[PDB]
Formats: C-alpha cells, structure tokens, sequence
C-alpha cells in the first residue's frame, strides 16, 4: 500500500493515480540496506527497493528552480510527444526500418528553455508532454558538482565491488511530467534507480518472461522494448501476454530501486503527482563465469538470442533477411 | 568455446548516448 | 523419354516402371563430356548426365557372380527393410532421439552371404528388401583392384582440379533390389554418380527448395533427409511441398550423373528392372571464396542454418532445447 | 569474419562410414 509520510502528511499517493493494466502483480520488497535479505536479493539479481541508502541525499533538495540556477549551460536532450508513452528508439538503427515513424521527437535545448516550455504548456493547458533525459556530464555548475560528489559512493562502490560489476558507465537524469510512461523494456546493464522528486510506479518482469513480452527485432530502432501496447494489448499477435505477471512498487524521494540487468521494467510518473526527478546509476554486468552451469539461466538464453540475431544480420549482409531465414529454419522443422 | 561466445552480453540501455 | 538400346534391343525401360509422385519435373540434360554445355553445368553446380565418360568402364562387366568371386572376404554393410524406402539414418545421433525407431536395419555380412540372402528371398517370394551400401576399401580382391585402377581417373581428376574441389573422400558401392528407394536428402559433398547395372530414376531439387522439403533437425539421426513422405505427403505439416519442382533423369549402365553438393536427390531402382549397381565418387567441395558476394547463394544460406542449429545445440548443452529457443526468438517477433 | 565462420560447409553424406 501507499506509504504514510512522516509528520502526519498522509499518504504520499493513492491508488487512483495508477494506470490500469491487464496483468496481475505482486510487490517488490522494500527493505533497509542493512537488511541481509536486501543483500541476498541483489546478489541473486532480483529487484529490491532500498529505503535508506542516502545514495542521492544531496539531490533531494533539487527542483526546477535549483537545477536551472546551477546545472550549467549545457544542452539537454528533451523528448516531446502527444501521447503519455515515450517509447525509446535508437536513432542509428532507423536506416534499417525506413517505415518506422517515432511518436516522440528529441530536441536539444538549454535547461531554462526546458523549464519555459514546461511553463508555456501548463499556462496554455496544452496536451504536449515533455520528458528530459540527459546524461550528467562535466558541464554542470559547481553546486551540482558538489551535490554529485556528496552521493553515497561508499555504499554503491561497495555494491559494485561485491557483485563483480564493471564500471559505472553513466548517470542519467530523468525529469518527467505527471503521467509520463516509459514503456516496458530491458537494459543490458545493472541499474540503481534513485528517486529524487515525486513518485514513479515501477513494474518489473523477470528475464524468463521474454516469451510473454515480444521485444522488437534486434535491428529495429526499438530493440529491447516490448512490442505489446500495454494500454491495448493485441492478444492475437501476442497471446502469451495473457500470462505475464509483474513485480510492482512505487518509489518516492529517497528510495533506490535495484533494477537487475535484463529485467523488464515499465515506469510511470503518477497521474496528478507533479513532475518527477530520478537519477539512475548504470553499471556493466559482471564478466561471464569461468564454469557455465547447465541448464542456462533465462538471461543467458536472452543473450544467446540477441547474438544469433546480430550474427545473422551481419552474415546475410541485410537485417531484413534475418526473419525469413529464421522462419525457414523453423517451419515444419521445429514447430 | 562457442558457448562463451554466444552468451557474451552487450551493454545497450535506453540512453541518448 | 527412354533411350533406345543399341543393336535394336528396344527401350531399356518404360514409364510403367516409375513410381508416381505429386510434383512436376523437367529433364536433366544428357550430354557428352566433350560438350561445352556439360562443362558449363558442372562449373555452375547444376546437374548433368554425362553419357560417354568411361568413368567406370571396367566395372560394366560387374554382376553378382563376378563380384562374389573377386570382391574379397571383407564385411559389407547391408540394410534390410519391409518397405521400399531405405531412409538413411545416422547411428551416432540416435542417443539424441530415443524415440526414433528406424524402419531399416543394418547387418554386416560377407558378400556371398548377401547373394545367398537375396537368393533365399527370391526363391521364397518374400517381401523383405535388401540394399548393400559399402565403401570400397583395400580388402577387395585383385581383379577388383585392377578394375578400380582402370576407372577414368584422368577425366575425373581433371574435373576435381578444374572445380577446385578437395579430395576424393570415398567411393560407395550400392547394390539394390528392383523398387528400392533412397528418400530425398542432400549431401555435403560433390558427387559423380556412376551407374553400372540396371536403371535408377534420379529426381533432384535445387538448394533453393529447402523450404519445400523440410529436412529433419540437424541433431536428429535423419539430418539432411526430407521429412516429407513422398508417397503420402502431409500438406498440413509440409504445405510448401505443394510447390516443389524436380529435375529428373533415368541413368543406366555407362551414365554418370553429376549430383552437385547440397542438391536434394531422390533415387529409385526401377520397378521390375532387376538389381542395380552404382559406384559414386564423393569429393569435398571447394574452399569458401575470398570475397563473399551478396546476396548469398541458397546453398550458403543452408550452410548458415546448419551452423546455427549446431551452435545452439552445443551452447544450450542439450539438442532438445534448440527448437524451443528458436520458436521463442521468432514468435510474434519475426513471423 | 562472422560470415566466413557461418557459411563454413560440413562434409556429411549418406555413407555408413
Ligand atoms: O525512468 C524512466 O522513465 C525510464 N528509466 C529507465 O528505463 C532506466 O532507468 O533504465
Ligand atoms: O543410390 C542411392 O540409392 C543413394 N545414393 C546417394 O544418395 C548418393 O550417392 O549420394
Ligand atoms: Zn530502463
Ligand atoms: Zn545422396
């Protein structure tokens, strides 16, 4: 259920701010970072919400005014859409699918321009939606540098070390409008997802649900995203979406969600909850083990399938020949 | 070492970078 | 049409000795080895019957009496069946499919034992069928050595050299009963198929008909053989068998059929034509080219599909997991 | 050289050997 805020502020959010979907879910555990069970979940690459890491404690004071005053004069990537769904797409792959027309568009702008566009949308009551999604880099102003340095590196560096992960590759700053949705997808890195402002409902699905979630082809710009429209699922094309079962939580300021590598996740900013702010922490996964144990884990089979698709696209010299060859291999032979 | 080759992980994420 | 034998012997065979099938065919060209068109067909890896190679001229005098007197005291592999279909199966793969029960069985015996079993079947009017299929080796007696040495090595060595083929790997001696059928399959070597006694109807299908002919999985004992029962084709499982088109010929004594690598072939000993004798000449194909041209040839796509199946069987540690992974890759994604 | 790897031919035939 919704957590009750300290100082008798009442529930932070209520069930009416969540979107309605076709599948059941069960809760992700919420634990203290000092809890042995939390350590066990991370070690076993299962999701857990940690409530008291202080991972981004200096950033809890961030709002638009503070950020605009201090985040510098760099360019920020801002996506715009006329739908609540901000489906990720890879611009380098759009040459493979000249028919793909994205529903959101990216515009580079300064942070004050982003705040002003937000304001102009609000005052005008327009329906346009904005989602800022920008890697934190060395153009940020001095106060953001000091905040960043004050993150809990002691705790997260120990996690990286304990799990055998590779390097931190980036920190993504995410600033969304109430009701924004990032559709279900999986990432090939480990993720500590640090909520700063507002509330996000996070629905995760394990790597073993691949067959229920129908990712796009690897060569498609929406590689790693589910083809299924969660708001209107097409059960004739995606019949096993009727078997999907999620793991759900709502994170608020101060919470950190461990999103394990390969785990599907659907993320939404609560309806009528105001803007949301998140900083994630992406780490490369640990090296492949010396001794492979059989049978393989689900995420290892996912990796195999990605590599088969990549190899065939390269070998056939044309991504579009991958599907026809796979169908020929299987029809009347394996199905 | 075909298995090691095939289970090699990528590192793609939903990042603009 | 049937060739007319020299000395006014009439047609060697008639259309009534051919089995009836569901697909159309067109004829394989019959040419002289001196014909530039024959050389062009071989170079382009298309089938051709050569009528005047003298490839196995010393063996044209072979019959059972001669062979039994001279072929030595080695063991010969003899397959037995209660059906006319001698479906090839690989005994080393039978551990992958404990449910596979072959319809023919192999027995090792001396050549005179094979002749005597033939005779006992004849006199008794039984329905058992025998097919001898034995690699020629150094146990053969002296007269067979002299015959073998008198094959036209000058001509076939020049072919090997001109085509860039690798080594001769074996010569298979085939002795069948009238009406025996080897079901459709392809071989991964180049084949000069030298007819010695009796007549065989040879139906070939190009490598591009893979999708009409439904080979067994690579790990199955009948790897490289069509799953389709040509006598009773199951069009619900194998719908593209309704699109198959063959290239047909009947070879008799003195003829050589070039069966190019990867080409499907169905081979039958004519009904009521007596026993048949063939010696084939298997050569490894030429090395893979330095510069791959795109798009790939059909046989190159066949090679890719075999290697994908082999890799997955090895990587998943279990052949039986190959089909499920391929289906998961494709369903709702590529089909 | 993934293409060269994948188009590598085998040499299996319908032989007892
Ligand atoms: O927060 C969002 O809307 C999307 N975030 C992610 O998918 C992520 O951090 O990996
Ligand atoms: O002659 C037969 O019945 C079978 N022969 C072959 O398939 C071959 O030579 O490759
Ligand atoms: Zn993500
Ligand atoms: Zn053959």
């Amino acid at each position: 259920e919704p957590r009750e805020e300290a100082g008798a502020l009442g529930p932070a959010w209520d069930e009416s701010q969540l979107r309605s979907y076709s599948f059941p879910t069960r809760p992700i555990p919420r634990l203290s970072q000092s809890d042995p069970r939390a350590e066990e979940l991370i070690e076993n690459e299962e999701p857990v919400v940690l409530t008291d890491t202080n991972l981004v404690y200096p950033a809890l004071k961030w709002d638009l005014e503070y950020l605009q005053e201090n985040i510098g004069n760099g360019d920020f990537s801002v996506y715009s859409a006329s739908t609540h769904k901000f489906l990720y797409y890879d611009e380098k792959k759009m040459a493979n699918f000249q028919n793909f027309k994205p529903r959101s568009n990216r515009e580079e702008m300064k942070f004050h321009e982003f705040v002003e566009k937000l304001q102009d949308i609000q005052q005008r009551g327009g329906e346009e939606r904005l989602y800022l999604q920008q890697t934190l880099n060395d153009t940020v102003g001095r106060k953001i540098v000091m905040d960043f340095l004050g993150f809990n590196w002691n705790w997260i560096n120990k996690q990286q070390g304990k799990r055998g992960w590779g390097q931190l590759t980036s920190n993504l700053l995410l600033i969304g409008m109430e009701g924004n949705v990032t559709p279900a997808h999986y990432d090939e890195q480990q993720n500590f997802f640090a909520q700063i402002k507002g509330y996000k409902r996070c629905i995760l699905f394990p790597p073993d649900q691949f067959e229920c979630l129908y990712p796009y082809p690897v060569h498609h710009p929406c590689d790693r995203q589910s083809q299924v429209d969660f708001d209107n699922p097409d059960y004739e094309r995606f019949p096993n979406f009727q078997n999907v079962v999620g793991y759900e939580t709502v994170v608020g300021p101060g919470d950190v969600l461990y999103i394990p590598m390969y785990w599907w996740h659907h993320i939404e900013s609560l309806l009528n909850g105001g803007i949301t702010i998140t900083v994630n922490f992406w780490y490369k996964g640990a090296p492949t083990p010396k001794r492979i144990e059989y049978p393989l884990k689900a995420h290892q089979k996912v990796a195999i399938m990605r590599n088969i698709e990549k190899m065939l696209g390269e070998a056939l010299g044309n991504p579009q020949e991958v599907g026809p060859l796979l169908n020929t291999m299987i029809k009347g032979r394996y199905n | 070492s075909i298995v090691d080759f095939l289970i090699t992980a990528g590192a793609n994420v939903n990042s603009p970078d």
